[PDB]
């Protein structure tokens, strides 16, 4: 009687149930692992707060309306303040991480929609000025907030057209990163296991962001009628074999 | 015959023959068998 | 190797054709899980599709120019182009960077060939024949200041010497700092609030410099350097997206505003052939 | 001294031939490769993940919309959308199996098209998709349709259809760039029967439709894409 | 090997000389068949009418020109020769081409070798020293469109620089889409109207492109580009008629009109020696 | 470094000479062969077929 | 000994030594014998 | 070859990160000898110090 | 006489390069070695000795 | 394969893979233990 449908992901003193799956993913067929001395560069021994950092945390919802784009965040930067996750990542010079991503959004038989949940592992911004114009380090480090695509141009930030992921990409081809679509007639959650990617074995979780979650309506949001027309998209993250080493004094970071 | 010590001097690599879309085209958690029902 | 097998009528309980996508899986259906067909073999093997063969070919990287002529009162060589450099990087053309960003990481030795030939343009009783030099410089050893310097000795620095009209090979290990090169990079070099986005950060590999070795005769010589790259020994991690719009710089990703649609309207309905 | 002749060809330079060289940096020690997930081999691993389809390319500028094949409730007989199959241009090229396959200049073998439902789940339709092979003109009506390789598919708990299009091919290589001689059908799709909205709902419906190639596929004779260019170098 | 056996008077009732034409063979009939022979030998193998053989040597296919000039102010370098092309094929120089129509398929890998000489028929103080490029240019990847192009990047396409007064050669495998190469074809390329008939339609394997590397010097150089093939591991089937009038077209079978009588008439009788 | 000697004819092109090239398409796969009825190795098979003299030259 | 790695870069072929005009010489169904009567 | 071993927590009446430079001596000390590392590995053998190589181009 | 092809790169010369040379002194006999104390073979062997850092840099 | 009859004329010589760097960092006469004290 299990069906790829209900299922129950329980981590460190959090437990998620969903009665609505379709199945999971797990980018690029394999899950998350702790770093092996035959990839270790830093001689330092790591620390592994474990259960303590390894939860689930329940980033702040959004609004799906029938004017959505779509929104983007990037990791480690959404968890920067979330609980002991947080102060280790600000406390030690180098971090590593997997994370289990659940997105969460349900309706009933009668409404349609169908969102896009995608990570895009090293997804460089383009400004909107064109040129050689950076993007602020302000502007891609959002935070739990994220970045809502459907939010003005603004100085120093990225462009948030859709049609190209925020690069030079078409949107149809976003398909070729690990993703799930969360589509009201069959789904109501979508969740992917990241193991950590990087050409570096372990690396800085301030001044570089290694994946970004990007979830984006596709086909419109279509309410029953005279139903309120917006539903909430709740995402909610959980650090999965979390690794911190070369602790100190506690960086201090733009704004 | 390579006639120089170093590899970087070696020709272009032969053919990997490696070939394993899975990774990409079913990276899903619960194995999914073509035929049977997608979602139960 | 079977193409297809052979496979008939079917009235089954059992069907490879309804799948769920929102799974994120691409279900493996072949032709034969709904038509009838009959066996024919592959005789293929996918060889010119290896990454290696991909990436392995010479692609121009580079044009740059250099000339001969008397540096007599010339305040900077280096803006006479009595000598030149580049600031080495791979994504300055784009015909062989857009097969490169199709891919997040990508590791291989690289080879090069270098063209030179010369140019005229005023008259000259002759051809000169001129010899090039061009030194690696790396991201810490002095930059040539006049075309005949004391970093022009290249002691320690790779140099070689080949003739204008001629071609210069050699073969340059894996270089990067990391694993990998990062063909994308979504940090910065440190937690600053104005510093470069980007890898242009990260790929800082130093420049190339090029000059003549030849003094000058009585006419002016343009020399104009092609530097190619063939990738050998190719290792590629995680494909991306192709690149639609038109690039605008070195290292970012921007595209250029009031771009046009990339995509081809139907001239027609949806319904059109 | 051993006697030598050096023959016509010596000293050229072909972007595509494959020898030694001498190199710069003798004795230099590579960075220790690390393990990352997602190695990729052969183009052919990748135009096997399905990518989406802007089939819906009526637009004038590129927007979401284009990805979307709208339905009407109650329609009967009816045709929802047509193409032809060359598969380097039009609807198929910005697809990321449209742009691998304009890295190449032939290719042979069997595509998958699979159309995914997005509709309210309490409504129900019966679609025809058609694959028309070369030689006839793309259908008129679903009678003139049906007489080709179809398939007909029945929207329910399973989401998505995955149809075919096996190849139907004298000669074994098909051009990528859009050829008579070598040209590959067209693809058509009807109502069945018709979509039918439950009470309390209203509007159009869409259809996401994507495009992967079968393990059947073969690509050849690599060539440059038109699909970029430029006018200057780039700088930093 | 014996090329003929001894043989002496005959007075059968078995006529080995007696046939019957009508049936589409033609039976062996030797010398000792019909005359009293003397034993000889062959000392001889036919090595040399091997078809690897007869096209086995190269054939010069095709000469263009292109020239190294000023490009300032011109409109269209396609036009000025500031580059050019080919249209590819092998039926546009009829030497070879009789040779190759004797059969009706062929197969056979190709090596080619383009000999590049330079002319400066208007007053020049020397002789300046050109680098040829050229690349092979797909059906379905961008033409060239000025001497300098970002096509001419061929970041994936094959490409051979060499110099001016030199030779270059490489050799291409067996490119045709089928199973064979189709000397002739009786058919169209659809069922239209009015569209092309022959091979023209089938045999398109796009063009070769060349151009001078070098930028321009004070005088005007032309560079005509002889462009050589062979043919190597050949396959043929099925013989045909050898060409008897004058040729008019690539691709078609079409002769001249008011063409003159290719069989010479007698001087003299059907009795004349 | 092998010392070497280049002799006389180094550099001519004979168009009747029979050496390696370097391939401009490294790997390409080429179509298979299918069977084809007819094939002629020699032109001394078919000089064997007989074929009609225009004997009577004479207009 | 071959330098390149491509079948289509070695030198020419050698020779067929295959020989058989019968195809075209004698294509006849019922096969005849040379000094035997032509039509029977 | 190991880079770092692996060592832990130490509390001895041996210390080898004190010891008299007058002598002339630059004695071994590693990073484990005075924080706690991991295992690693060099990865590495020293190659292009050699001096062959330093003054070989 | 062998048939060759020169690739490009031909004639150049790459300081970092590392081939035989003919001997101008054709059979000469170098001076025996002696003994000398302090032979060094790497400079990984010389940057472990330590040496003062002029930390006081103020002046 | 070395083409010439003297040592001079070979190429660059081989990695000493030597190394040992007490000679320059202990050159103490009594030997020190680390970990032991320094002056007794
Ligand atoms: O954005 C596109 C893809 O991203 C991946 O990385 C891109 C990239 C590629 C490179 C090249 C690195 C430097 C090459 C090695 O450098 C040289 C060169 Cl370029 C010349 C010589 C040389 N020696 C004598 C003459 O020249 C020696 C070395 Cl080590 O640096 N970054
Ligand atoms: O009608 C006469 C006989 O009929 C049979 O077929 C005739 C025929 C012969 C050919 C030639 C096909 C194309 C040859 C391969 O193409 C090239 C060329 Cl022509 C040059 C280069 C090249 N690479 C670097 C420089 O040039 C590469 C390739 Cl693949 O195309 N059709």
């Amino acid at each position: 009687g299990y069906s790829d449908r209900v299922q129950q992901i329980t981590l460190g003193n959090s437990t998620i149930t969903t009665q609505e799956a379709a199945n999971a993913v797990v980018c690029y067929a394999e899950w998350p692992e702790y770093l092996p001395d035959v990839d270790a560069s830093d001689v330092n021994k790591t620390s592994k707060p474990d259960t303590s950092v390894c939860r689930f945390y329940t980033l702040d919802s959004k609004t799906w309306t029938t004017g959505s784009k779509g929104w983007c965040w990037k990791l480690p930067d959404a968890l920067k303040d979330m609980g002991v996750f947080g102060q280790n990542m600000f406390f030690h010079s180098l971090g590593r991480s997997g994370y289990t991503v659940h997105v969460q959004c349900n309706a009933t038989k009668f409404h349609s929609g169908c969102l896009l949940v995608v990570v895009i592992p090293e997804h460089q911004l383009a400004s909107h000025e064109g040129g050689n114009v950076s993007v602020k380090y302000t502007f891609t480090h959002p935070g739990e907030r994220g970045i809502d695509l459907s939010s003005a141009n603004e100085v120093g930030g990225p462009v948030k057209d859709v049609l190209y992921n925020m690069n030079g990409t078409l949107l149809g081809n976003l398909l070729i990163f690990p993703h799930q679509f969360i589509n009201l007639r069959t789904n109501n959650t979508a969740t992917i296991v990241i193991p950590y990617i990087n050409s570096v074995p372990i690396d800085s979780m301030t001044r570089h962001n290694n994946v970004s979650l990007m979830v984006i309506p596709i086909a419109p949001l279509t309410v029953p009628t005279g139903a309120t027309p917006s539903l909430p998209i709740t995402v909610t993250i959980a650090p999965m074999c979390t690794e911190f080493s070369g602790i100190r004094s506690k960086s201090i970071v733009p704004q | 015959i390579n006639y120089y010590k170093d590899a970087a001097s070696t020709s272009s690599a032969g053919q990997s023959l490696s070939m394993d879309p899975s990774k990409f085209t079913e990276p899903v958690k619960d194995l999914m068998l073509k035929g049977a029902p997608a979602l139960n | 190797t079977v193409a297809s097998i052979s496979s008939g009528p079917k009235h089954t309980q059992k069907v490879p054709i309804l799948t769920a996508n929102e799974t994120g899986a691409t279900m493996p259906v072949l032709p034969s899980d709904s038509i009838e067909t009959r066996t024919t073999y592959m005789h293929f093997n996918g060889s010119e599709t290896d990454v290696e063969c991909f990436l392995g070919r010479a692609a121009c990287v580079h044009v740059t120019e250099i000339q001969n002529k008397d540096a007599t009162g010339i305040d900077n060589h280096r803006e006479a182009k009595l000598f030149n450099d580049w600031k080495i990087n791979l994504s300055s053309l784009v015909q062989l960077r857009k097969k490169l960003e199709l891919f997040t990481y990508v590791r291989f030795d690289s080879e090069y060939t270098i063209l030179a030939t010369a140019s005229q343009p005023d008259s000259a009783n002759y051809s000169s024949n001129l010899v090039v030099q061009a030194m690696y410089v790396p991201p810490g050893a002095p930059n040539p200041k006049e075309w005949d310097d004391y970093t022009w000795q290249s002691a320690s620095n790779p140099s070689v010497f080949f003739k204008v009209g001629d071609t210069s090979r050699f073969s340059v290990p894996y270089v990067g700092l990391a694993s990998a090169y990062n063909c994308f990079y979504d940090g910065y070099s440190h937690d600053d609030a104005e510093t470069q986005y980007g890898i242009t950060v990260l790929n800082h590999m130093g420049s190339m410099a090029f000059r003549i070795v030849n003094e000058h005769d009585e006419h002016k010589t343009l020399v104009k350097i092609r530097v190619y790259h063939r990738a050998k020994h190719v290792e590629a991690w995680i494909p991306r997206a192709p690149r639609a719009l038109p690039y605008t710089s070195i290292g970012r990703t921007n595209y250029p505003k009031n771009t046009e649609p990339v995509i081809k309207k139907r001239k027609g309905d949806i319904k059109s052939y | 001294g051993l006697p030598t002749t050096t023959l016509p060809g010596s000293g050229q330079f072909l972007t595509t031939d494959d020898r030694q060289s001498p190199s710069a940096l003798p004795n230099y020690e590579p960075t220790p490769r690390i393990h990352i997930p997602g190695k990729v081999h052969n183009l052919l691993e990748i135009i096997q993940v399905d990518t989406l389809i802007p089939m819906n390319n009526t637009h004038t500028k590129d927007e979401v919309n284009s990805y979307l094949i709208p339905l009407n409730a109650n329609r009967q007989n009816e045709q929802v959308f047509g193409t032809n199959l060359f598969i380097g241009d039009g609807v198929f090229k910005t697809t990321l199996l449209g742009e691998i396959v304009q890295y190449y200049t032939h290719w042979s073998g069997s595509l998958r098209f699979s159309l995914m439902y997005t509709g309210p789940a309490l409504s129900s339709a019966k679609l025809i998709l058609a694959y028309t092979p070369p030689g006839a003109r793309g259908p008129q009506d679903r009678r003139e349709a049906m007489l080709g390789t179809h398939v007909v598919w029945d929207i329910g708990l399973q989401s998505t259809i995955v149809m075919t299009i096996p190849w139907t091919s004298g000669v074994q290589f098909r051009y990528t760039d859009p050829d008579t001689y070598t040209s590959a059908g067209f693809l058509s799709c009807w109502y069945q029967t018709s979509l039918i909205l439950p009470p309390e709902t209203t509007g159009q419906v869409y259809l996401l439709s994507f495009i992967s190639a079968c393990p059947d596929f073969k690509l050849r004779l690599m060539k440059d894409t038109q699909t970029i260019s430029q006018t200057v170098a780039l700088t930093e």
